[PDB]
């Protein structure tokens, strides 16, 4: 029943000194060796310290660790924070034949230019209608801020059933992108005269419309 | 002063609804701005907080016990009750209704703890058999006699001698699981051999789970 | 904030069930409603989640010793709660400030507003930018996406004053059962007089509280319950007297009261 | 996710001073009031101290609590140990609208002369017999150390099938008590001439016998 207690969120400006703790509950922190692993997002973890005071060949000297055995806490001191340090640090103890990893600390990054909203409205596909389905498709792209509200319309009545929208995602040109999908039946697509996607972005509204042709 | 008394059965089956009511005498539930809470404690484990209530509809529950605790307060009868749903075999704990004033403070007065033991399958009544003393059952100037409590479910059983008149020399033994599910124990008293044929000894085995009270007289063995 | 001429109930301040932390020393928290003082001082400020442990009598750090020191005889009462959804915003909320550097220690209950750029050589570097000379007041790092140990916590300090004055912030006594036609003691916010309370037949103007006489004695008070006018009359009148037949005549004596209303004969000159 | 870490076992001789810790994992101990509870075995708990520095009216002045907010460990210093202090200790907190208790400290300091294992036997009763049941009860009482071995005996052979025995349990006179039960059929009870239960304790053996009479 031995677990390592680690702060969930640690933030510090670059160039300063921060201390990362790792507290053991039952067993003493000097009982077994404690290893810290700095893992990039979408990458394999990498060892940055070993034997609680020894830095492996390759890591900088700033990855200094200290042991406070009286408080049963393992400490990892970071000096001179940089951009590449934004990774997840897990303190790892052997315990009793069972490797126990820490909760993890992610160093903070320490915001993109204004852009015009775009609306791209696709009517339900003819092949989709052949597949007994209708999907009103609306898309947002090249915009800032990444907060757009979508509201489907059937001629004049708002539509909420079958509405699926995507959270905004950053593009390659430092702008954002999003999409909205409206699941519908083939009879409902031809029941209304027209369908439209209304997009509200910073007060301004850009609207496109489709019709069964 | 004031006191708190718990009621309701000490028994519930797995996946059953629990109904424990704690009554208050010597005070008022609504008066004093006074909170009310329930605390359980498993045997050999630490105290566990279930939930707390006000005399109004304000309430709060343990997130481990969330969406399972239903506690209501009725001012007319001056008591409060807790209802537990989806009870399991791991919920066997000694339940205390807790008188407490300060929500961050203390439970200044504690009611007596009722024992709750979850009975899997079906509750089984006890089979009480006399233990007749004889010449080979005594060693010296003292003799032994008792009653056998066999094939009952669940725990516990309370055994008293002469309605609690005899306490000296009375030994109550912990139960053990039999070869097939059921439990068994005994309760005996050591008496001088002179009072064998002149004094009547009756054991009172009570099984609150099965609602069975059995009184069995103990007599010396009659050879046939 | 100073509280005066206002009655205060602290039960509503506790049944919110929303405060994260509550430390309240000096007086037992369950028995501070009945016990009352003269003035209540309310000091409100914001602080981070990791500095709430520093606010206690007998602590050393970087915030308490430089902004608000807690003395040993601190009978104040500290309440704080989580308000991250309002005190912080996206993009960096740096509207709140704090002092990190100071020349020396400060007295408790003292405010420091000196915007003087600090240095290791604090006394020469004054209002100028010099070697290692950095402004002692620095910005925060508040952010709504942080964890639990750095949230904006609104700390209010509710201290009490011990000096001679009638209690104003807290009502020392509540409305008790009304007793009349007996020599009792009352405190109707302006006197402590011992006397009976008879039902008078004179009506007071609706802006007065007390009532005097030709001899200038407060013998009429208005009960603030439901506006009935009650007179005040002392219960002890005169003294006792002894009637002695004389020597060599009798042994028994008679006891006479001068102006006290009651074997026993009710004479015109008393009892 | 705030819990109170409390030592499981604390054992010191009477007359000295002890320290019982109560460590919080996430929330600081100075954030909320901590209440300690002293509970007899098999009774309702009683508050031994509250508000972290002051004592309730009724308990002695020896029960003292202290707060060390730097290490997030709440201490209860108890001096001059005696007989009725031998109980469980639990610390309480509040967190945020969710009362959290402590793990629990058993205050037990710890060894008595050898006692002779008085053994008595009973045959199955007549009333058990018409219910098509039979049970031989072997009883061991007033003995020390609490380590006995039972071996049911039958004319044909020592009985093992249907043998149920109880672990030794402390009596009121500081000795130990034990039991042993032999479930049996009514036909097998009269099959053997007699049954005997043998109790071995510290090498010595005490044997009694019963017969169907
Ligand atoms: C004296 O008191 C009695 C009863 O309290 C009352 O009846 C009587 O009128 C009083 N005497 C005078 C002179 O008021």
């Amino acid at each position: 029943n031995f677990m390592l207690t680690q702060p969930h969120s640690v933030s510090e400006s670059p160039g300063k000194t921060v201390t990362i703790s790792c507290t053991g509950s039952s067993g003493s922190i000097a009982s077994n060796y404690v290893q810290w692993y700095q893992q990039r997002p979408g990458s394999a973890p990498t060892t940055v310290i070993y034997e609680d005071n020894q830095r492996p060949s390759g890591v900088p000297d700033r990855f200094s660790g200290s042991i406070d055995s009286s408080s049963n806490s393992a400490s990892l001191t970071i000096s001179g924070l940089k951009t590449e340090d934004e990774a997840d640090y897990y303190c790892q103890s052997y315990d009793s034949s069972n490797v126990v990893f820490g909760g993890g600390t992610k160093l903070t990054v320490l915001g993109q230019p204004k852009a015009a909203p775009s609306v791209t409205l696709f009517p339900p596909s003819s092949e989709e209608l052949q597949a007994n389905k209708a999907t009103l498709v609306c898309l947002i792209s090249d915009f800032y801020p990444g907060a757009v509200t979508v509201a489907w319309k059937a001629d004049s009545s708002p539509v909420k059933a079958g509405v699926e929208t995507t959270t905004p995602s950053k593009q390659s040109n430092n702008k954002y992108a999003a999409s909205s999908y409206l699941s519908l039946t083939p009879e409902q697509w031809k029941s209304h005269r027209s369908y439209s996607c209304q997009v509200t972005h910073e007060g301004s509204t850009v609207e496109k419309t489709v019709a069964p042709t | 002063q004031v006191q708190l008394q718990e009621s309701g059965p000490g028994l519930v089956k797995p996946s059953e609804t629990l109904s424990l009511t704690c009554t208050v005498s010597g005070g008022s539930v609504s008066s004093g701005g006074y909170f009310w809470s329930w605390i359980r404690q498993p045997p050999g484990k630490g105290l566990e907080w279930i939930g707390c209530i006000y005399y109004s509809g304000s309430t709060n529950y343990n997130p481990s016990l969330k969406s399972r605790v239903t506690i209501s307060v009725d001012t007319s009868k001056d008591q409060f009750s807790l209802k537990l749903s989806s009870v399991t075999a791991a919920d066997t704990a000694v339940y205390y209704c807790a008188r407490q004033l300060w929500l961050r403070g203390r439970f200044d007065y504690w009611g007596q703890g009722t024992l709750v033991t979850v009975s899997s399958a079906s509750t089984k009544g006890p089979s009480v058999f006399p233990l007749a003393p004889s010449s080979k059952s005594t060693s010296g100037g003292t003799a032994a006699l008792g009653c056998l409590v066999k094939d009952y479910f669940p725990e516990p059983v309370t055994v008293s001698w002469n309605s609690g008149a005899l306490t000296s020399g009375v030994h109550t033994f912990p139960a053990v699981l039999q070869s097939s599910g059921l439990y068994s124990l005994s309760s005996v008293v050591t008496v001088p051999s002179s009072s064998l044929g002149t004094q009547t000894y009756i054991c009172n085995v009570n099984h609150k789970p099965s609602n069975t009270k059995v009184d069995k007289k103990v007599e010396p063995k009659s050879c046939d | 904030k100073r509280i005066s001429n206002c009655v205060a109930d602290y039960s509503v301040l506790y049944n919110s069930a929303s405060f994260s932390t509550f430390k309240c020393y000096g007086v037992s928290p369950t028995k501070l409603n009945d016990l009352c003082f003269t003035n209540v001082y309310a000091d409100s400020f914001v602080i981070r989640g990791d500095e709430v442990r520093q606010i206690a009598p007998g602590q050393t750090g970087k915030i308490a010793d430089y902004n608000y020191k807690l003395p040993d005889d601190f009978t104040g009462c500290v309440i704080a709660w989580n308000s991250n959804n309002l005190d912080s915003k996206v993009g960096g909320n740096y509207n709140y400030l704090y002092r990190l550097f100071r020349k020396s220690n400060l007295k408790p209950f003292e405010r420091d507003i000196s915007t003087e750029i600090y240095q290791a050589g604090s006394t020469p570097c004054n209002g100028v930018e010099g070697f290692n000379c950095y402004f002692p007041l620095q910005s925060y790092g508040f952010q709504p996406t942080n964890g639990v140990g750095y949230q904006p916590y609104r700390v209010v300090v509710l201290s009490f004053e011990l000096l001679h004055a009638p209690a104003t912030v807290c009502g020392p006594k509540k409305s008790t059962n009304l007793v009349k036609n007996k020599c009792v003691n009352f405190n109707f916010n302006g006197l402590t007089g011992t006397g009976v309370l008879t039902e008078s037949n004179k009506k007071f103007l609706p802006f007065q509280q007390f009532g005097r006489d030709i001899a200038d004695t407060t013998d009429a008070v208005r009960d603030p319950q439901t506006l009935e006018i009650l007179d005040i009359t002392p219960c002890s009148f005169g003294g006792v007297s002894v009637i002695t037949p004389g020597t060599n005549t009798s042994n028994q004596v008679a006891v006479l009261y001068q102006d006290v209303n009651c074997n026993v004969f009710q004479t015109r000159a008393g009892c």
